[PDB]
């Protein structure tokens, strides 16, 4: 889990950028299953910022499993 | 209460054996049906074979 | 609030006297209609069992 | 045609257990019977009235009524010249869903399909739930005949079909 | 095709698959001929024993087996 | 004649409205009343399979989609059954059509009262919301049953819906007329359909819960609901060059979200 | 610290009230299933009270959803727990309210709240005993759900009393449902068993039905006056549709029995028939959603059509697929129907 947030600024430089609802979702997975192996300071500082970016989606899928993640991740 | 709750136990032992003799009753009715009919079968069955 | 205690006084007394009004029921005669079902049920479990 | 004056298609539409298959049997065959074996698909029996004079062919024909093998579309109506809606007197459920059977006649069926509410198992009479009048008044609502047939001791079944065919002669 | 072993198998040539496959009761007799409908609703198969059985191909089920009086040969 | 062959489909995503699932009858038998398990279980007794031929069941009606469910079950109002258990009963769903991905699914179990303040499972059916080709199930649909267990939602279902099997769709498409008629032979063959059916109805004790999807009409056309999602038509502008720019990155001229996170609990 | 929680609590408190006040009946409903309970801690046990209990109050002003109606009383025994016994007096008519629900599931629910509120000692005890009074008649209704929900709640009431208060207050309510008192009623088994058989659906119904019912009723409790003695004689009918109600009860079978306990149930009926009967007065708005046809006039959506006679999303090939798979069979049927 020490390069692991190596990895996470590579699913994160990707989420600003997403076209469709499944990889958004998919991202959204991919943040859940880290989210146990990362740092507070990685989810609170790195991690939060990006799921709030997609409470704010244009897919209501996408904002409601947004919240859905967040609130599991905190 | 004391005296009446004693006799009410028993009016309910005697109430769930009526159940009981009940239920077991129609359950070897039916148990039994399923001989003439097993049975018959058996028969038939052996007939045919 | 006095009314409502004196009615509930007045209703444990009657039910009082039903209880004491009311001969007790015999255990021994309901006793024996409980063990006489008690081999009918023994007898037909056996019945069962077969 | 030396054979027949007329040829008319009647339908046999109602919930399942109404006697629909049975009905049809003691018209046709004049037999009754109690195994019930759920109509499937489509079925049709032929009988040859006469009526005012005139010889004509009955192609009646019986259908499912259990929703299992029912769909929202139905063939079946197609060229039918008259429909029976048929219902179980000791059936509630049953009267209730003729709003719903004539419905999908009045979409699918004929624009002047000939109609006729039939309440089967009269003979059931300890049993009956709804009453003649009952029955009567929503019928003579809509203007369809109403008869409460049994075909189990052949009560009326014969006259439910003379008045269908008479009634689509006196429409052609 | 009907084979020996009762089975009247349809072959479709622009696939390597079998449309349907009708096993015929060799009960009823060594399938000597069949037809098919030219309306392709029903086949019937005639047997060494006079008995000729009718299959619905839209359904695929048998509905009829009338044998001939003689049971002579189809 | 006929009218035409045109095919007419709205998007599920453009289609912002309650999905409803009409809950129609219970066909089949229960499991029978073993007096065995009664005497083990004298509660057994005071259970709607020992009540009543009918008891009045209930249906709840859940959507779930990736193993999860979508929303609360919906249960259909109290009907009281004497011989059938006919509910016909349109549940409007706490889903809506843009709310269902590709693998919703409706978990349906019939529930019955098994003494007081429980209920216990009769069956279990789940049927997918879309079909093979992502098309929302249209009209009368008649699942399978699992029996003393619950619709399952997970992914792959446990409790799917969907001999019998494969002549009842036959005879649905007959009675729809997308099977050609030919009245000497459905006449025949009908009647071998229904000596199948009597035969299954007593070699096993398969229950069925018919089910409906409602129509979308407009102008009388017919319009079924085929899974998109918005923008699915946004072929990305993807091009091969690396001219200059070898190494793309995506979070290029983003905004910087970590900072603004910063910024936004310093300042 | 006491600033920060404040604020965290008034952070809180909007949001369940703006989710209580939703548009969507599903959102309070899903709100009050997940942790309505839970979030009880943020308002405190005053504002409980005043602000989050008063909104689910008025879940059950909503007459046309059932479902809102019978989440109200599947978490109303959280709340009330939490507020404390100053809630027992505002929830003690909605209660009853719910009892004479015109959703039979509704008062299922409602008998269940009363339950689980009796097993906590949230009802007082002078109003465990109104509510004992009003649900024994339900230990006869057709309705199973409903008598063993009746059954429910008497047995827990019976084990939160003394055996005094059994044989003297709860079981002269029981007496008339009862084919033999037995003092163990607190155990569900022993109540179940000494049940009278119920109304018969049927009877139930017909009375219940009938729009003149408090009519109904008024001749069905002179009846009884002449069984019990009270009367010399019963008059017939005096109105002709009691007349023929009454026939047509004691045609499908009405026992005395059962017009006994369809007079025990008259207070049940009369509410609930009323209850209806408001529903009802609605529902002739509410009568294109039973036919199964959505009509698109409403919202105008992008309606599409291909001719089935000539990166890539997901959804978008399999768009095509089923496109083709339509061509297909239309030139399958087609086809088929052309060589017969
Ligand atoms: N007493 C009485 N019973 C009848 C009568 N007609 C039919 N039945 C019974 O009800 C059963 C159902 O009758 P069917 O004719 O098979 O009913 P159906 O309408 O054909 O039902 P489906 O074929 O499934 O649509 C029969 O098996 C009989 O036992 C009747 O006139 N009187
Ligand atoms: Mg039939």
């Amino acid at each position: 889990e020490n390069g692991l947030v190596i990895l996470v600024s590579v699913i994160t430089s990707c989420l600003q950028t997403l076209k469709y609802c499944d990889s958004k979702l998919a991202a959204l997975e991919l943040i859940l299953h880290l989210a146990p192996r990362l740092s507070v300071e990685i989810l609170l500082d790195r991690i939060t910022p990006y799921l709030l970016h997609f409470s704010n989606d244009s897919v209501p899928r996408v904002r409601a499993e947004a919240l859905r993640t967040l609130t599991k991740v905190l | 209460m004391e005296g009446k709750w004693i006799t009410d136990q028993l009016r309910w032992k005697i109430m769930s054996c009526k159940m009981r003799i009940e239920q077991l009753k129609q359950t070897i009715c039916k148990g039994n049906e399923e001989m003439e009919k097993n049975s018959e079968g058996l028969l038939k069955t052996k007939e045919k074979n | 609030q006095l009314n409502v205690t004196e009615n509930e006084c007045q209703n444990y007394k009657r039910c009082l006297e039903i209880l004491e009004q009311m001969n007790e029921d015999d255990s021994e005669q309901l006793q024996m209609e409980l063990k006489e079902l008690a081999l009918e049920e023994e007898r037909l479990i056996q019945e069962l069992e077969d | 045609n030396p054979e027949y004056d007329y040829l008319f298609k009647l339908l046999l539409i109602g919930d399942s257990g109404v006697g629909k298959s049975c009905l049809l049997l003691r018209f046709a065959d004049d037999t009754y019977t109690e195994s019930y074996i759920s109509t499937i698909g489509v079925d049709f029996k032929i009988r040859t009235i006469e009526l005012d004079g005139k010889t004509i062919k009955l192609q009646i024909w019986d259908t499912a009524g259990l929703e299992r093998f029912r769909t929202i579309t139905s063939s079946y109506y197609r060229g039918a010249h008259g429909i029976i809606v048929v219902y179980d007197v000791t059936d509630q459920e049953s009267f209730n869903n003729v709003k719903q059977w004539l419905q999908e006649i009045d979409r699918y069926a004929s624009e002047n399909v000939n109609k006729l509410l039939v309440g089967n198992k009269c003979d059931l009479t300890t049993k009956k739930v709804v009453d003649y009048t009952t029955a009567k008044e929503f019928a003579d609502s809509l203007g369809i005949p109403f008869l409460e047939t049994s075909a189990k001791n052949a009560t009326n079944v014969e006259q439910s079909f003379m008045t269908m065919a008479a009634e689509i002669k006196k429409r052609m | 095709y009907a084979t020996v072993n009762g089975s009247l198998v349809g072959w479709d040539l622009r696939s390597s698959s079998n449309a349907w496959t009708l096993k015929h009761d060799l009960k009823s007799g060594l399938i000597t001929s069949f037809a098919v409908d030219i309306h392709q609703c029903w086949l019937c198969i005639g047997t060494s024993s006079g008995t000729m059985a009718c299959w619905d191909m839209r359904f695929q089920l048998p509905i009829s087996s009338h044998c001939h009086p003689s049971r002579a040969r189809i | 004649m006929g009218e035409a062959e045109k095919f007419h489909y709205i998007y599920s995503c453009d289609l912002d409205i309650n999905v409803q699932l009409k809950i129609g009858s219970l066909e089949g038998k229960r499991e029978q009343k073993s007096y065995k398990a009664v005497l083990e279980d004298p509660m057994l007794k005071f259970s709607g399979l020992y009540q009543e031929t009918c008891s009045d069941l209930y249906v709840t009606c859940q959507v779930f989609a990736e193993g999860k469910p979508l929303a609360l079950p919906v249960r259909t109002s109290y009907k009281a059954f004497s011989t059938r258990w006919n509910w016909n009963e349109w549940l409007k769903l706490p889903v809506k059509y843009p709310d269902l991905p590709r693998n919703a699914q409706v978990a349906l179990t019939i529930w019955d009262v098994y003494g007081p303040g429980k209920a216990v499972p009769v069956g279990g059916t789940t049927v997918s919301l879309f079909g093979k080709y992502g098309m929302f199930r249209q009209g009368m649909h008649d699942l399978k049953v699992w029996p003393n267990v619950e619709a399952d939602g997970s992914e792959p279902t446990k409790t799917p819906g969907r001999q019998m099997s494969r002549l009842a769709k036959l005879t649905k498409a007959h009675r729809q007329g997308h099977m050609v008629k030919v009245d000497w032979l459905d006449r025949l063959t009908f009647r071998e359909i229904e000596m199948i059916n009597e035969s299954e109805k007593r070699s096993s004790n398969f229950m069925y819960l018919m089910v409906e999807f409602r129509c979308v009409k407009c102008d009388d056309k017919e319009y079924g609901i085929v899974y998109y999602e918005k923008d699915g038509d946004e072929s990305s502008p993807i091009l091969t060059s690396f001219e200059l720019v070898k190494v793309p990155d995506p979070q290029m001229s983003m905004e910087n979200l970590v900072e603004s996170k910063h910024h936004k609990l310093a300042r | 610290y006491d600033t920060e929680l404040q604020a965290l609590h008034e952070m809180v408190q909007q949001k369940v009230v703006t989710l209580l006040s939703d548009p969507e009946n599903i959102v309070k409903q899903t709100l009050m299933e997940n942790g309505i309970t839970r979030l009880c801690v943020f308002f405190g046990r005053q504002k409980a009270n005043d602000v989050l209990l008063s909104h689910m109050i008025t879940f059950l002003n909503d007459k046309n959803d059932w479902h809102l109606r019978g989440a109200f009383f599947d978490s109303i025994v959280g709340v009330a727990a939490y507020v404390g016994w100053q809630s027992s007096s505002i929830l003690k008519p909605l209660l009853q309210q719910g009892l004479s629900d015109a959703e039979e599931f509704v008062i299922v629910k409602a008998l269940y709240a009363l339950t689980c509120m009796c097993q906590l000692g949230l009802l007082q005890k002078p109003h465990v005993y109104e509510f004992a009074s009003d649900i024994a008649p339900f230990l006869c209704h057709p309705n199973l759900w409903i008598r063993y929900g009746a059954v429910g709640f008497i047995t827990v009431v019976a084990r939160q009393i003394s055996t005094a208060d059994v044989y003297c207050k709860l079981m002269p309510y029981l007496d008339p449902y009862i084919t033999q008192p037995i003092i163990q009623i607190e155990r569900k088994l022993v109540l179940l068993s000494v049940l009278k058989e119920p109304v018969s659906r049927s009877i139930f119904d017909y009375a219940l039905r009938s729009k003149d019912i408090t009519s109904l009723f008024r001749h069905l409790h002179m009846r009884q006056k002449k069984r019990n003695g009270s009367l010399p004689d019963c008059p017939p009918p005096e109105d002709p549709a009691i007349a023929q109600l009454l026939k047509k009860l004691l045609s499908q079978g009405m026992t005395e029995e059962e017009e006994d306990k369809l007079l025990a149930l008259k207070d049940f009926m009369m509410k609930s028939n009323k209850a209806k009967a408001n529903i009802v007065d609605q529902s002739h708005l509410h009568d294109s959603s039973q036919k199964g046809v959505i009509d698109l006039a409403a919202l105008g959506i992008t309606g599409r059509q291909v001719d089935l006679v000539k990166r890539i999303t997901t959804c978008k090939t399999e768009l095509q697929q089923l496109i083709q798979q339509k061509r297909e069979q239309c030139n399958a049927e087609r086809i088929a129907k052309q060589m017969m």
